[PDB]
Formats: structure tokens, C-alpha cells, sequence
């Protein structure tokens, strides 16, 4: 299983030991390695209902998985070259003596350009998600627009799974001409925007949830019109 | 710069001492909790817990191939001891050994590559102007082995040494480097 992250941002590598029941997870461990490489490191450990973030991971790891329904799942935050390598899940279910390891490979892109050049008129695509190899992950998914220095907010547009009709789209600036571009139940909340005006220059701060656990992004949108001569 | 899987290689019949001392630093506060795993001809997708440490209390509860077989060899394991003995070694029991310590937000691993060869002994001698042959053949044993037959045979002289003498027209000494073993054989024309 290989996984494309760009520094910066997030991923969820799952862990789910799929038997034909509810079962409480007893423990996992996650360890690092480089590809190749025997050495490796502790990244988040898990035993008796106490979760152990650990190492040069300690800030950025969580254990997202449902403890109740056979899933160790980890989120990895603000990902970083160092981070490329192999990780293993090592996994046991209560009332179990059977200890699962699952593997992932993590391959590390480098960063998105924070700027954004566009013609007016253009429709331009606003990249916003969190890699996974389990479905349905992303709780919610909120954009928000400024040019903001010492300036209010605006919210282009959010989506909330928690919630009945979770979308919603701005109806001010961005009255019918901003939509998800792909589907959060592949965990990809990026966005397009259909017309871009000189108004809609600003910053687009994109934030991605898993629970409580905050993903943010921002790019600024510059947007030229060439006069005539 | 790392440490490899220190290997370990036993008889059969007889108890593997895998040592693994602890050495808990002020942070580690958490509750004390080790726990053994063995991995069968190393499978790498699965292992399996022996013994387990918790509550301060043993569990020796799993692995049925283990039952009444694996023990702590420390008596006072929180006193930075968690080694243990494995009796009455088999081939079964061959695998990877594993040394889990947890005391959050302490952790430590030690692994053990565990290797069982067997005594050779259980050869049977048979045979079977004919076309002849004469056998030595051994089970369970451990390669590389090796033979010598006695009694002052002539053209039999240079199959002194392998485990067939393919006759045409008293011993078997049976020895690898952990054991040794006699066996004895009749013939008539
Ligand atoms: C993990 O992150 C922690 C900080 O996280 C804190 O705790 C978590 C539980 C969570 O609540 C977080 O949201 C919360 O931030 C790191 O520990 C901090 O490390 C920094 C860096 O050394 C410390 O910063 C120092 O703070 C001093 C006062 O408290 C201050 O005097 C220092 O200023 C000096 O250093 C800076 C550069 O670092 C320099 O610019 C200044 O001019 C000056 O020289 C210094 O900033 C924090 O105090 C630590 N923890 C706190 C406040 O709780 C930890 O390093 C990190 N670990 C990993 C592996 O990422
Ligand atoms: C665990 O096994 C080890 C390994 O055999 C035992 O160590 C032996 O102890 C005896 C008795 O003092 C010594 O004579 C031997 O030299 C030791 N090792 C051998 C023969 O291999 C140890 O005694 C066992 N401990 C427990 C608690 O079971
Ligand atoms: C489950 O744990 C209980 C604790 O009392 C124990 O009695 C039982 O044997 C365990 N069963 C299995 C199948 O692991």
C-alpha cells in the first residue's frame, strides 16, 4: 500500500483488523522505517487505554482509529521528507493472542506553492485532502475566503458529515460558482472556483477534520485581467 | 548504527535463556507492561503472544504448543527483568522471539532469532550377483551428516563414508556436530 503526500499536509494510514465482529482493539504499535534500512523508530504507541505519541512524531501523531471497532488507524500531521519511508501497524485484539502487521509506504512530494495565478474568467481547482487508505474518514471540511490583514472572513464553502444537508456554498461572493471537485467519501475536499473576478482575490484557507483533529491549508489566489495595449 | 537479532542455537529437548534486562528512566511512569511474542518460521504478517506481564501479574494463558513450557527466569521482574526460559526445546518452537517493554512514555525491543537442531538418532540400517544396496538412514537428524561403516570389505572401501553401499554382483556411525548415534545391519547371499 503506497501513499502520495506533500509536505505540509496530512495522512491517514489505516489499521483495521476486519473479523466478523466488534472487538476492542488491546494495543498497537506504529514504527518507522527507511526503506531499507533495519533501523527504526517509534512513532505512536497504544496499550491499556493510554496513547503514547512518541519520538520526533510526539506533536504530530494521533490515533484515529476506533478503539471499538477493530481499528488502530493513525493520522500523521505537517508531514516532512524525513518522513518518507515504511510504516508498520502492529496490532491485538482483545481476548486475543493473534498480533496483526500491516504495512505502509509513505512517499513524500514536495510542497504546493502557497501562490496562485489566474486569468479572470478562469475556473481554477483549489487542492484540499487528506491521503488514506480508509474511506469515509473526513468528519468536515470548512473554506474560508479573505484578503485578510486586519480583515473579516467570508465562507466560500463547508461540508459537515455529522450534519443532514452539509453542503453549503457562500451565496455572497461566491454565489453558484464554487463546488467540490471530487467526493468526501474518498476524503478529498478540494474545490473549484467558476468565475474568478478581480474580488475574489485574497486568501483561501482550507481546513480538514478528522474529529477534532484540525488540517489547515491556505493559498493565495492572485487573479490578473490584462488590459489592452 | 544498529544492533542485530541476536541468534540463538539450542538442542532439542532442553531450555533457550533469552535475556532481557530493563533499565526504567525517572519519565516512565506508566503502567509496567511486558510482553513476549513468538513468530513461527518468521512470518512477518503475524505473531503470537507466550507470555504476557500486567497488573503485575503473569499470564502464561496462551499458545497451547506452550503450555507449561515458558517461564520468566527472574523473580522479581519489575526489578528491570524481563528474561525468560523456554523448556523442553522442539522443532516446533523454532521462530523469532520478541522482548516487548512498555512503561509509558518509555519503550524497548529486543529481538531473538531462535534455532533448534536435533541430535541425530532413529537410523534404521536395512537392505533391501543381485543388485544390492545397503542403507543408513536417519531420522530426525540435522545435516550435514555424517557416516562410517565397519565390521574389511574391499570394493565397499571408498562407500565407507556414505549412507549407501549400492552393491553389485558391524556398524553405521551416524555424527553432525551436536550429537552422534549406532546402528547395525545383516546381510546374506
Ligand atoms: C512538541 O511540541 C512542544 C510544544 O507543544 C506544547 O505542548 C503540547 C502538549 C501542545 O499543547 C502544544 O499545542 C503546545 O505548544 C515542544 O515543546 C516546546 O518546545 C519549544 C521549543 O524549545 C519551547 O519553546 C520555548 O519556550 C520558552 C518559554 O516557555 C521560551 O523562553 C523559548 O524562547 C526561545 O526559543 C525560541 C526558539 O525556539 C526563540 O525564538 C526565542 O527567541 C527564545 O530564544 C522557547 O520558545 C516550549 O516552551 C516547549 N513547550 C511548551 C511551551 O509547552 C516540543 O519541542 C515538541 N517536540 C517535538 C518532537 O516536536
Ligand atoms: C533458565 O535457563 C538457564 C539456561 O540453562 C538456566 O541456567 C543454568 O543454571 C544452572 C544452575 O545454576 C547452571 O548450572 C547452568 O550453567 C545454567 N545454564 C545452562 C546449563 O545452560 C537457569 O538456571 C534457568 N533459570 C530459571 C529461573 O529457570
Ligand atoms: C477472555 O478473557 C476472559 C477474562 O476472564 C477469560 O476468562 C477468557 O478465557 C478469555 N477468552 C478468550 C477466548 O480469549
Amino acid at each position: 500500500p503506497q501513499l502520495r503526500v506533500h509536505v505540509g499536509e496530512s495522512v491517514l494510514m489505516g489499521c483495521v483488523v476486519q473479523r466478523t465482529e466488534e472487538k476492542h482493539v488491546d494495543r498497537v504499535d506504529w514504527l518507522f522505517s527507511k526503506d531499507k534500512d533495519d533501523a527504526s523508530e517509534y512513532v505512536l504507541f497504544y496499550y491499556s487505554n493510554l496513547s503514547v505519541p512518541t519520538g520526533r512524531f510526539q506533536n504530530r501523531s494521533h490515533l484515529v482509529g476506533d478503539t471499538f471497532h477493530n481499528d488502530g488507524s493513525l493520522l500523521l500531521q505537517d508531514v516532512q521528507k524525513a518522513d518518507e519511508g515504511i510504516y508498520t501497524c502492529e496490532i491485538r485484539l482483545k481476548n486475543e493472542s493473534m498480533v496483526m502487521k500491516k504495512p505502509v509506504e509513505l512517499w513524500v512530494l514536495p510542497e504546493e506553492p502557497r501562490d496562485l495565478r489566474v486569468r479572470v474568467g478562469d475556473t481554477t481547482q483549489m487542492r484540499c485532502s487528506i491521503q488514506s487508505t480508509e474511506e469515509k474518514r473526513v468528519t468536515k471540511v470548512n473554506w474560508m475566503f479573505s484578503s485578510g490583514s486586519h480583515t473579516e472572513e467570508e465562507t466560500v464553502l463547508s461540508y459537515d458529515s455529522n450534519m443532514r444537508s452539509g453542503k453549503f456554498q457562500s451565496l455572497g461572493r461566491f454565489r453558484n460558482r464554487v463546488d467540490l471537485t471530487g467526493d468526501i467519501s474518498r476524503n478529498d475536499g478540494s474545490i473549484k472556483l467558476q468565475t474568478v473576478k478581480e474580488s475574489d482575490q485574497g486568501i483561501y484557507t482550507c481546513s480538514i477534520y478528522v474529529g477534532k483533529l484540525e488540517s489547515r491549508k491556505t493559498i493565495v489566489l492572485h487573479v490578473v485581467q490584462d488590459e489592452f495595449q | 548504527i544498529t544492533t542485530p537479532e541476536q541468534r540463538i542455537e539450542k538442542a532439542k529437548g532442553e531450555t533457550a535463556y533469552l535475556p532481557c534486562k530493563f533499565t526504567l528512566s525517572p519519565e516512565d511512569q506508566g503502567p509496567l507492561d511486558i510482553e513476549w511474542l513468538i513468530s513461527p518460521s518468521d512470518n512477518q504478517i503475524v505473531d503470537q503472544v507466550i507470555i504476557l506481564y500486567s497488573g503485575d501479574k503473569i499470564y502464561d494463558n496462551y499458545y497451547p504448543d506452550l503450555k507449561g513450557r515458558v517461564h520468566f527466569t527472574s523473580n522479581d521482574v519489575k526489578s528491570g527483568d524481563a528474561s525468560i526460559n523456554v523448556t523442553n526445546l522442539q522443532l516446533s518452537d523454532i521462530g523469532t522471539y520478541q522482548c516487548k517493554v512498555k512503561k509509558a512514555p518509555g519503550v524497548a525491543n529486543k529481538k531473538f532469532l531462535l534455532t533448534v537442531l536435533v541430535k541425530p538418532s532413529g537410523t534404521r540400517c536395512f537392505v533391501d550377483g543381485n543388485d544390492f544396496k545397503l542403507k543408513c538412514e536417519p531420522k530426525e537428524g540435522s545435516l550435514p551428516l555424517q557416516f562410517e561403516w565397519q565390521k574389511m570389505p574391499t570394493p565397499w572401501l571408498a562407500e565407507m563414508t556414505s549412507p549407501v553401499i549400492s552393491v553389485k554382483n558391524y556398524s553405521c556411525t551416524v555424527q553432525n556436530r551436536v550429537g552422534s548415534d549406532q546402528c547395525m545391519l545383516r546381510l546374506d547371499v
